[PDB]
Order: C-alpha cells, then structure tokens, then sequence
C-alpha cells in the first residue's frame, strides 16, 4: 500500500507583513514537494529525486495552485478573525492535510482532507468524500458554504481521479527507492556508566521506511518500559535512525538482545554486545 | 494552543574522531511555529545551519530538521540551543556521539 | 499533484 498527503501551513504576524503559507507533498515517508510563500518569487520545488523528471507543466500548474491556495489561506485567516471574533494583534495559524491511499492494486483506498486553526481541528472531510465534520460553530459557517458550492464533490473527484492517478505515477518512477525497502545497520555498544552498572544501545541506522520496531530483551522478555526509545529521527539522508537504550546490571551483557524488525530484513535481527 | 520542542542532537553517521560528519538537531512536536534553532561549538553559533521545510505531524504539531556539516575531535564540544515562545530561557542540548 | 479544489473558509 501506498499514500500520497500534501500538508499547509498558513501564518499570520500581524505587525510583521502579510501571513505565510507552507505546503509540503509526500509519498509515503518521502518529502518530495515543497512551497513556502516568504520566499522572494514562491515555487513548488523538488524534494526527491524521482520527482525531478516531472515536466514544467506540472511545477507551473503545482505553483498556480500554490499561491491561489496561499492567497485563499489568507482570506480563510481574515474569515476566522471574524468567526473568532480574535483582535487583529495576534498571530494565527491554519493547517491543512490531504491525499489519497492505494492498495497493492493502485485503486483508491481512501481520500484525506483535514483542516485545523490555531493547531486544532476545524473542518474534515468524511471518507464518504461527500460530508464534512466540522469542529465548531465557526466551522459550521465553512461547512455550510462548502456544501452550498458542491466542496466535496469536488474533491471526491479529485481524490477518485487525480490523487490516485499522480501516486501510480509517483510509484512506478520511484519504484527503485519508493519500493525497495532498505533494512537497518544494527549495532550492540555498551557503556559503562559506573562500577556496577552499563548502558546497552541498540542502534537501527539507515533504514526506509520510517516504520521499524527495535526491541530489547533480557533473557527473551521484552524490555518496552525500561528501555529509552527516541522518537524515530530523520538521518537527513531520506533513511532514518532510531535507537533502543537500556542501563543494565554489569555481568547481565550477555543476556540481552535487541530485536530489529523491519521491511527490508527478510527476517527479523537479533543482536547482542560482542565484546 | 502551544506545545513545547522535543529537541534531539546527534549525528548522520557513526562518530568517528577527525571524520567528517553531520550534527544534526531534530526539532518536533511543537506550535506555533516560530522557533529558534543554533547548532555550537564550544559555545559559539555554528553559523552554516539549514532546516528542513516546515512540515507537521497528524497532530499538527510542527517538525524542523537543523543540520551541519562537522568533524568530531577528542576534545570539541557540540551543542543545539533552541528557543520558542513556551521556553523561558533557551534550551541547550550537548551532542554525545553515544547518542 | 496537489488539490485545485477551492476551500474558501
């Protein structure tokens, strides 16, 4: 299965210019568009390489979009202070996310479409693709113009026909990254902390997808409570790094593994300190 | 609504001493937006620092990668300091090439 | 390829 989500941002800094609009495009975990309306002359531009090879037809038509979308995003703004009945002195932000998710087959599974102000939901699109669900009686105001001007029937048909369409597109061209899961490099290191007692660090280094499970186990029992578990963080190379530390007794080393699960690993890793 | 950064400060590869590398600084779960990130060394502001686009996560909340170009030494110190509307002083987090 | 749906609030 595959998806494919475009996220916006839109700004307002009252005393400090216009509002700013962000909107970034991903496949899967793969960022590969990206617009920002602070720039000097605002663009949607590359972020993957398989995305590169799309015409100008589509950097142009993606930009149009862009900035009729920004400039809609700072009427939205102006609209909520309104609906908010909110001072003309404080910042404000809206937040939007949308796109499709296809099955092993590339027929759509599900359309996305999810608005929020201020970092809570506002309005969202139900997978119906022909209501909306808004959270307030300021997004009711929306709602109701929305279902006047046939909103989500349009978008129906962009979820139906465009978004499914473009991520088929997006999978075939990116086949080789997109679709070849890379496994971690996996590493045991160990740290004494004092005379008694040691860190054991399990690390999963350069894998894609972002979705993994690291694990440790002492003696086949699973560690999840006393184990530090970052958040999974980017590498800045696309491939992303995750580690799974435990403080252990000294002497108990030898009786904890790490267990690596991921795509890319034809079977799952188990992965000791080798001293 | 206002949520504060998680921060993280680490590398892109294994630490190696005289090796070049990437310090990065991964900044998530936060709102509003505006922040203030500075990669150091030995105290000072690393001033060739890029961000990856401001994007979010399901709940919204905002997500910024700070990355530099670096070479770990035996006796040089790496931090992140990071300052946002919900920190009443920035925030300064020492890399360790153990994490 | 993004939304060209109007979503005036």
């Amino acid at each position: 299965s595959h998806s494919m989500r475009y996220f916006y941002t839109a700004m307002s800094r009252p005393g400090r210019g216009e509002p700013r609009f962000i909107a970034v495009g991903y496949v899967d975990d793969t960022q590969f568009v990206r617009f920002d309306s602070d720039a000097a002359s605002p663009r949607m531009a590359p972020r993957a390489p398989w995305i590169e090879q799309e015409g100008p037809e589509y950097w142009d038509g993606e930009t149009r979009n862009m900035k009729a979308s920004a400039q809609t995003y700072r009427e939205n703004l102006r609209n909520a202070l309104r609906y908010y009945n909110q001072s003309e002195a404080g910042s404000h932000i809206i937040q939007v996310m949308y796109g499709c998710d296809v099955g092993p087959d590339g027929r759509l599974l599900r359309g996305h479409d999810q608005s929020a102000y201020d970092g809570k939901d506002y309005i969202a699109l139900n997978e119906d693709l022909s209501s909306w669900t808004a959270a307030d009686t300021a997004a009711q105001i929306t709602q109701r113009k929305w279902e006047a001007a046939r909103v989500a029937e349009q978008l129906r048909a962009y979820l139906e026909g465009l978004c499914v369409e473009w991520l088929r597109r997006y999978l075939e061209n990116g086949k080789e990254t997109l679709q070849r899961a890379d496994p971690p490099k996996t590493h045991v290191t160990h740290h004494p902390i004092s005379d008694h007692e040691a860190t054991l660090r399990c690390w999963a280094l350069g894998f894609y997808p972002a979705e993994i499970t690291l694990t440790w186990q002492r003696d086949g029992e699973d560690q999840t409570q006393d184990t530090e578990l970052v958040e999974t963080r980017p590498a800045g190379d696309r491939t992303f790094q995750k580690w799974a530390a435990v403080v252990v007794p000294s002497g108990e080393e030898q009786r904890y593994t790490c267990h690596v699960q991921h795509e890319g690993l034809p079977k799952p890793l188990t992965l000791r300190w080798e001293p | 609504i206002q949520r504060t950064p998680k921060i993280q400060v680490y590398s892109r590869h294994p630490a190696e001493n005289g090796k070049s590398n990437f310090l990065n600084c991964y900044v998530s779960g936060f709102h509003p937006s505006d922040i203030e990130v500075d990669l150091l060394k030995n105290g000072e502001r690393i001033e060739k620092v890029e961000h990856s686009d401001l994007s979010f996560s399901k709940d919204w909340s905002f997500y910024l990668l700070y990355y530099t170009e670096f070479t770990p030494t035996e006796k040089d110190e790496y931090a992140c300091r990071v300052n946002h509307v919900t920190l009443s002083q920035p925030k300064i987090v020492k890399w360790d090439r153990d994490m | 390829l993004s939304s060209p749906v109007t979503k005036s609030f």
